[PDB]
C-alpha cells in the first residue's frame, strides 16, 4: 500500500474491531535505533500484521500508548511525545491523514477514552494530569490534577456524556461528573489494596464496571452496591474488555502473557496462552461474537474461537 | 553563563533529538536510556527470553557525547519499593540493569525519583550499585519541594484538600531526602535535582533545602507567567529562588512541553539567562574569594611554621584591613602626643609579627598622617620574612625602623614601646596564640602602653550543611585515627550551609593584660534557639577585634567589615549529625586548653542531646608554641 511503512514495529499495543469488521492497528518499537510508532487498518483481519495485506498504513512521530476509534474513520492516539493525536481515514480508506497534534501533557500519555457523545474524549498522563477535550475545536477543554502519581487507565462511561472513570498508582480509582462542582469522587473499597490497573465499565448496567489490579485480582463493583473480586492473573491486570453479547463476557489479559474469558460471576470459562510475551489489548468481533481478536509484544495477532 | 538542561521522556531517536536540543541552547539532555514503557521481565517465562535488543546501541552517541551530554534516567515502572513482591524482584534487576548500562556508557549523571516516603530498597540498590566498583558519576534524586499529594486540585469531592497548616508535614519531602541519603551512608555521588512546582511552599520548606547538595533544579514549563508580549517568565516569587539557586550555581533543567506555543521553546532558556545577567555583580570578596567555596584548609599555624613568600602576599591584598590599622595608629598618636609636644615626643613603636612589612609601612603612613615623630621595631622570628624586612630597611625605611629577628617572647628589648602592633589573629581570633605572644611581650610596653588590637573576641553559631559534613568526612588520611579529621577546625569560605542560629560570642582576650595571674584557658556555654527543623553538622566560627577605640576589625556575618577578604570563617565539626526541631535549643560547650608546648579547643554539643567530647588532651589538633 502507497504511503504505508514497510514493516510496523514489533511492540503491537492496541487492537480495535470497527463496526463493520475492519481491524485497527497500533504498534511501537520499544527498543532499537528508532522508537515511533504506527496505525494501520486491515479490512482484512486475517492478513494481519502483515504489511502488505493492509487496507492502510500510516507512521507516527512517537510511540502509540493507546488508541480508540472515534466513529468509524476517526482514530484517536496517546503518543509517547506528551500529545493526543488524532488521525482521520481518506473517503478511500486507503490513507490515514492527520486531522490534529496538539502537545498538551507534560509526559507520556498513557490512556484515552472517547466520551459517549462522540465528540469529546478524556486523556491521562504520565504528568499525573487528565484532560477532557473537544475534538470539533481541537483544544482542551479542562486540566484536572486530581491523582497525585501517574494515570494509568480512563474510561468514558458507555452512554453518559459528563461520566468516566480513573486510576492512578497513587491507589485512587476516581468516578468522574463533569457536572458537579467537584468532578471527582473516590470509590471502591474503603480500605487500601493494590494498585488499580485497568477499567471497563458494564456495557449495560450504568452503575457497575470491572477493575484489575497489580496483582492479578479482577474486581467486580457495583458504585449504587452495598464486591466480587477473582484471582485471574499471575501478574499486573493490564486490560478489560467486555464481549458484545447481551450477556456479556469479560475478557481479561495479562503481562503473564495470558488471555482469560470470565462469566458474570467472573468465574472462567477461556484460557489462552498463545502469546509468548504481554498481551496489550483485546478486542470481539461484531461479525462472529465468538471471535476474540488479541495482539501482543510478540508481534502476534491471534483470533481465538471463544466457547459461548 | 548559565548551564542548562533539557529534561524528555520520549526520544524516537537520539541524533535528531541532541541536534535539537543542542540547538535551543541546552548544554545537555536528560533522556531515558531503555524505553520508558518497555517494562521487561527478569524471571517469569516466557516473557523472560523476550528476544532482539533491550535497548539501542552505544554505537548512537560518541564517548564524549555519552560522557558529557546525556544524563540517564531510571525507567518510570521501576518501583523497587512495590507491595507487590514480584514487582520488587523485577525493578531491583531492572534498576540494576539501567544503572549498569549507565556506568557502561560513562553516563555523567543518573536521575532516580524520590517521590513517595518509603524508598529503602531503591537506596539499598543504589548503595548496593555504587559499592560495586569505583566509579565517580553522578545520581541526581529527583525530589520536589511540595510532594504531589499535597499540591494536587481540591476537585475530589469526598476527599478535600487540607487546608490546615501542617509545619512539619509541608517539610515531607525534605525527610524523603533525607532518610535516603541517611541510609545510601551520605555517598559523595548521591545529590539532589530539586523540583520546582507551580506554587512554591512556605519559606521554612524551601529553607530546610539549606545546604543540601543540591546539583540541579527542574523548573517544568507550566510554572512560568505569560508577559505582555507573550514570552515566558517567573513570578516574583520564582525570581527570588532563582537567584538564590544562582549562588549555589546549579544546573537548571527545562521539563514539560511548550505551553507557549506562539514564541519559540528556546525562550524558557532565554529568560533564565536574562536573569542570571541581571542579579548583582561580584563585589569585592566575592571577586577575589572565587574558586574557595567550600574548601577546607588547615588553618595556618604563623607561630609554629614559618610562612611562604606567596601567603605573606596574600595576607597583603586587603587594603581595607591595613588601611582601617592606619587608621588606628593614626588616632592612638594623636591621643598620645599634643600638638605642641609633636616635635619632641619620639613614639616608640614595635610590630611584633612584622610579616613583610604592611603593618610598619601603615605605622609610617600613619606618622606622617598624624605629623607626628615615631621609632620602630619590626620584631619576626620568621628569618625568611626577615630576609624580606632587612631589605626593605636598608633600601627604603633606614635607620628609623630596626629590624629585629627574635621570638617576641624572647626578645631582650633595649627600650620600653609606647605602642605594639600586631596581626595575629586568626579566623577564630585566638587561634594563631596572639594572647600568648603579647602575654609574653607585654613586660616591655610602657605601664601606659597601648597594644593594638587591643581586644579580641571570637563568635560561634550552628550550621548545617550536608555537603560540609561529606568533606570534612573524606579527610580521613592513612595512619592516624580514622575519625581525627572531625576533632580539628578548618578554615572554609563557608557556602552551601544554613546558619541555624546568630552568632553568639565565644572567647575574649584584652591587651596589655593587667590581670597579676593571667590564664588563658577558657571554658565557655552557649545555648542557641533554634526555630526550625534542621540537621547541626557543626559550628561557624568568626571574630570581632577592637584595632583602637571605635577602629575595628569584623568578619562577623552581622557586623561584617565591608571589603574585607582577608580572612575566611572557621569550622569546627562534630563527629555524628545531630537532629534538631523547631524550638529546640542547640547547648554546645567550648574549651580553650593549653599546656607549656600546646594549646588546643575541645568542645561538645549537649543538647538536645550530647556528642562525644571533641579532642579531648589535643589527641587530633594542637596549636604548637
Ligand atoms: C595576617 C593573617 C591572615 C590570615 C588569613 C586567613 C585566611 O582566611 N586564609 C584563607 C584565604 C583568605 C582569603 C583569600 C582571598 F582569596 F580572598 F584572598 C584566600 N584565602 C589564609 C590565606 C589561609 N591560607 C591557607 C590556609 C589557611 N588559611 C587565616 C588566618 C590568618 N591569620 C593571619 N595572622
Ligand atoms: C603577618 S602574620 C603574623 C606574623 O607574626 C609572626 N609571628 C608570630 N608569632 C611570633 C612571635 N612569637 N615572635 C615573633 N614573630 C611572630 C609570624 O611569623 C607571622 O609573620
Amino acid at each position: 500500500p502507497p504511503n504505508a511503512p514497510a514493516c510496523m514495529e514489533r511492540q503491537l499495543e492496541a487492537a480495535r474491531y470497527r463496526s463493520d469488521g475492519a481491524l485497527l492497528l497500533g504498534a511501537s518499537s520499544l527498543s532499537g535505533r528508532c522508537w515511533a510508532g504506527s496505525l494501520w487498518l486491515f479490512k482484512d483481519p486475517c492478513a494481519a500484521p502483515n504489511e502488505g495485506f493492509c487496507s492502510a498504513g500510516v507512521q507516527t512521530e512517537a510511540g502509540v500508548a493507546d488508541l480508540t476509534w472515534v466513529g468509524e474513520r476517526g482514530i484517536l492516539v496517546a503518543s509517547d511525545s506528551g500529545a493526543v493525536e488524532l488521525w482521520e481515514l481518506d473517503e478511500n480508506e486507503t490513507l490515514i491523514v492527520s486531522k490534529f497534534c496538539k502537545y498538551e501533557h507534560d509526559d507520556i500519555v498513557s490512556t484515552v477514552s472517547v466520551l459517549s457523545s462522540g465528540t469529546q474524549a478524556v486523556s491521562g498522563s504520565k504528568d499525573i494530569c487528565i484532560k477532557v477535550w473537544d475534538l470539533a475545536q481541537q483544544v482542551v477543554l479542562s486540566s484536572y490534577r486530581a491523582h497525585a502519581a501517574q494515570v494509568t487507565c480512563v474510561a468514558a462511561s458507555p452512554h453518559k456524556d459528563s461520566v468516566f472513570l480513573s486510576c492512578s498508582e497513587d491507589n485512587r480509582i476516581l468516578l468522574w461528573d463533569t457536572r458537579c462542582p467537584k468532578p471527582a469522587s473516590q470509590i471502591g473499597c474503603s480500605a487500601p489494596g493494590y494498585l488499580p490497573t485497568s477499567l471497563a465499565w458494564h456495557p449495560q448496567q450504568s452503575e457497575v464496571f470491572v477493575f484489575g489490579d497489580e496483582n492479578g485480582t479482577v474486581s467486580l463493583v457495583d458504585t449504587k452496591s452495598t464486591v466480587l473480586s477473582s484471582a485471574v492473573h499471575s501478574q499486573c491486570v493490564t486490560g478489560l474488555v467486555f464481549s458484545p453479547h447481551s450477556v456479556p463476557f469479560l475478557a481479561s489479559l495479562s503481562e503473564d502473557c495470558s488471555l482469560a474469558v470470565l462469566d458474570s460471576s467472573l468465574s472462567e470459562l477461556f484460557r489462552s496462552q498463545a502469546h509468548r510475551d504481554f498481551v496489550r489489548d483485546a478486542t470481539w468481533s461484531p461479525l462472529n461474537h465468538s471471535l476474540l481478536t488479541t495482539v501482543g509484544w510478540d508481534h502476534q495477532v491471534v483470533h481465538h474461537v471463544v466457547p459461548t | 553563563r548559565v548551564s542548562s538542561g533539557r529534561d524528555l521522556n520520549c526520544v524516537p531517536e537520539i541524533a535528531d533529538t541532541l541536534g535539537a536540543v543542542a540547538k535551543q541552547g541546552f548544554d545537555f539532555l536528560c533522556m531515558p536510556v531503555f524505553h520508558p514503557r518497555f517494562k521487561r521481565e527478569f524471571i517469569q517465562e516466557p516473557a523472560k527470553n523476550r528476544p532482539g535488543p533491550q535497548t539501542r546501541s552505544d554505537l548512537l552517541l560518541s564517548g564524549r557525547d555519552w560522557n558529557t551530554l546525556i544524563v540517564g534516567k531510571l525507567s518510570p515502572w521501576i518501583r523497587p519499593d512495590s507491595k507487590v513482591e514480584k514487582i520488587r524482584r523485577n525493578s531491583e534487576a531492572a534498576m540494576l540493569q539501567e544503572l549498569n548500562f549507565g556506568a557502561y556508557l560513562g553516563l555523567p549523571a543518573f536521575l532516580l525519583p524520590l517521590n513517595q516516603e518509603d524508598n529503602t530498597n531503591l537506596a539499598r540498590v543504589l548503595t548496593n550499585h555504587i559499592h560495586t566498583g569505583h566509579h565517580s558519576s553522578m545520581f541526581w534524586m529527583r525530589v520536589p519541594l511540595v510532594a504531589p499529594e499535597d499540591l494536587r486540585d481540591d476537585i475530589i469531592e469526598n476527599a478535600p484538600t487540607t487546608h490546615t497548616e501542617e509545619y512539619s508535614g509541608e517539610e515531607k519531602t525534605w525527610m524523603w531526602w533525607h532518610n535516603f541519603r541517611t541510609l545510601c551512608d551520605y555517598s559523595k555521588r548521591i545529590a539532589v535535582a530539586l523540583e520546582i512546582g507551580a506554587d512554591l511552599p512556605s519559606n521554612h520548606v524551601i529553607d530546610r533545602w539549606l545546604g543540601e547538595p543540591i546539583k540541579a533544579a527542574i523548573l517544568p514549563t507550566s510554572i512560568f507567567l505569560t508577559n505582555k508580549k507573550g514570552f515566558p517568565v517567573l513570578s516574583k516569587m520564582h525570581q527570588r529562588l532563582i537567584f538564590r539557586l544562582l549562588k549555589l550555581e546549579v544546573q537548571f533543567i527545562i521539563t514539560g512541553t511548550n505551553h507557549h506555543s506562539e514564541k519559540e521553546f528556546c525562550s524558557y532558556l532565554q529568560y533564565l539567562e536574562y536573569l542570571s545577567q541581571n542579579r548583582p555583580p561580584p563585589n569585592a570578596y566575592e571577586l577575589f574569594a572565587k574558586g574557595y567555596e567550600d574548601y577546607l584548609q588547615s588553618p595556618l599555624q604563623p607561630l609554629m611554621d614559618n610562612l611562604e613568600s606567596q601567603t605573606y602576599e596574600v595576607f597583603e591584598k586587603d587594603p581595607i584591613k591595613y588601611s582601617q590599622y592606619q587608621q588606628a595608629i593614626y588616632k592612638c598618636l594623636l591621643d598620645r602626643v599634643p600638638e605642641e609636644e609633636k616635635d619632641t615626643n619620639v613614639q616608640v613603636l614595635m610590630v611584633l609579627g612584622a610579616g613583610r612589612g604592611p603593618l610598619v609601612n601603615a605605622s609610617l603612613r600613619a606618622a606622617k598622617q598624624a605629623d607626628r615623630r615615631i621609632k620602630l621595631y619590626a620584631v619576626e622570628k620568621n628569618p625568611n620574612a626577615v630576609v624580606t624586612l632587612e631589605n626593605w630597611q636598608f633600601e627604603e625605611w633606614g635607620s628609623q625602623v630596626t629590624v629585629v629577628s627574635s621570638d617576641m617572647r624572647e626578645w631582650v628589648a633595649p627600650e620600653k614601646a609606647d605602642i605594639i602592633v600586631s596581626e595575629l589573629l586568626g579566623s577564630f581570633a585566638d587561634n594563631e596564640l596572639s594572647p600568648e605572644c603579647l602575654d609574653g611581650a607585654q613586660h616591655f610596653l610602657k605601664d601606659d602602653g597601648v597594644s593594638i588590637p587591643g581586644e579580641y573576641t571570637s563568635f560561634l553559631a550552628p550550621i548545617s550543611s550536608s555537603k560540609l559534613y561529606n568533606e570534612v568526612r573524606a579527610c580521613r588520611e592513612k595512619d592516624r585515627d580514622p575519625e581525627a579529621q572531625f576533632e580539628m577546625p578548618y578554615v572554609v569560605r563557608l557556602h552551601n550551609f544554613h546558619q541555624l542560629s546568630a552568632p553568639q560570642p565565644c572567647f575574649t582576650f584584652s591587651h596589655p593584660n593587667r590581670d597579676p595571674m593571667i590564664d588563658n584557658n577558657r571554658y565557655c556555654t552557649l545555648e542557641f534557639p533554634v526555630e526550625v527543623n534542621t540537621v547541626l553538622h557543626g559550628f561557624a566560627g568568626y571574630f570581632e577585634t577592637v584595632l583602637y577605640q571605635d577602629i575595628t576589625l569584623s568578619i562577623r556575618p552581622e557586623t561584617h567589615s565591608p571589603g574585607m577578604f582577608s580572612w575566611f570563617p572557621i569550622l569546627f565539626p562534630i563527629k555524628q549529625p545531630i537532629t534538631v526541631r523547631e524550638g529546640q535549643t542547640i547547648c554546645v560547650r567550648f574549651w580553650r586548653c593549653s599546656n607549656s608546648k600546646k594549646v588546643w579547643y575541645e568542645w561538645a554539643v549537649t543538647a538536645p542531646v550530647c556528642s562525644a567530647i571533641h579532642n579531648p588532651t589535643g589527641r587530633s589538633y594542637t596549636i604548637g608554641l
